[PDB]
């Protein structure tokens, strides 16, 4: 749960760049695929199981 | 494959699914009857020799 | 498991299908927000 983003996975480590206004990221089935941690401020990865 | 498209890879969606029964095995065995011939076709297009 | 999700007992020469090796679920944690938000409780308790 990050943010109130319920959901399971794999939480691996990325490097994507994120605008300080832009949180979450989708994809093309429109599902919250790469977040950022609230606590903190890194991106953490695009992996699901 | 069938529980990961209609469920997100969860185990209280799983379990649900078994009471609709048998409308999946229905689904995989006529994609695997397109994705047989598919193979069929080009041994009998190319492979006459 | 070709015993167990075709349905039957005696199986035929070929391929099929039984499952896949998705990661199952082991735990549930969470991570929410920095607070900076400490109720005025200093004078609270520590007044003279
Ligand atoms: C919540 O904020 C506090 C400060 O108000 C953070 O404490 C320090 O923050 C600086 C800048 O981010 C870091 O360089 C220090 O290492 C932090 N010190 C400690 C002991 O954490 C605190 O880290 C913040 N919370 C989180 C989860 O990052
Ligand atoms: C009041 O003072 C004591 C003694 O140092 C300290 O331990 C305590 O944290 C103080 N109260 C608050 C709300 O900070």
């Amino acid at each position: 749960n990050f943010n109130g983003l319920k959901g399971t996975g794999v939480l691996t480590e990325s490097n994507k760049k994120f605008l300080p206004f832009q949180q979450f990221g989708r994809d093309i089935a429109d599902t919250t695929d790469a977040v950022r941690d609230p606590q903190t401020l890194e991106i953490l990865d695009i992996t699901p199981c | 494959d069938c529980t990961m498209y209609i469920c997100g890879d969860s185990t209280e969606c799983s379990n649900l699914l078994l009471q609709y029964g048998s409308f999946c095995t229905q689904l995989k065995r006529a994609l695997t009857g397109i994705a047989v011939e598919q193979d069929k076709n080009t041994q009998e297009v190319f492979a006459q020799v | 498991e070709t015993k167990c999700t075709l349905k039957s007992f005696t199986v035929e020469k070929g391929i099929y299908q039984t499952s896949n090796f998705r990661v199952q679920p082991t735990e549930s944690i969470v991570r929410f927000p920095n607070i900076t938000n400490l109720c005025p409780f200093d004078e609270v308790f520590n007044a003279t």
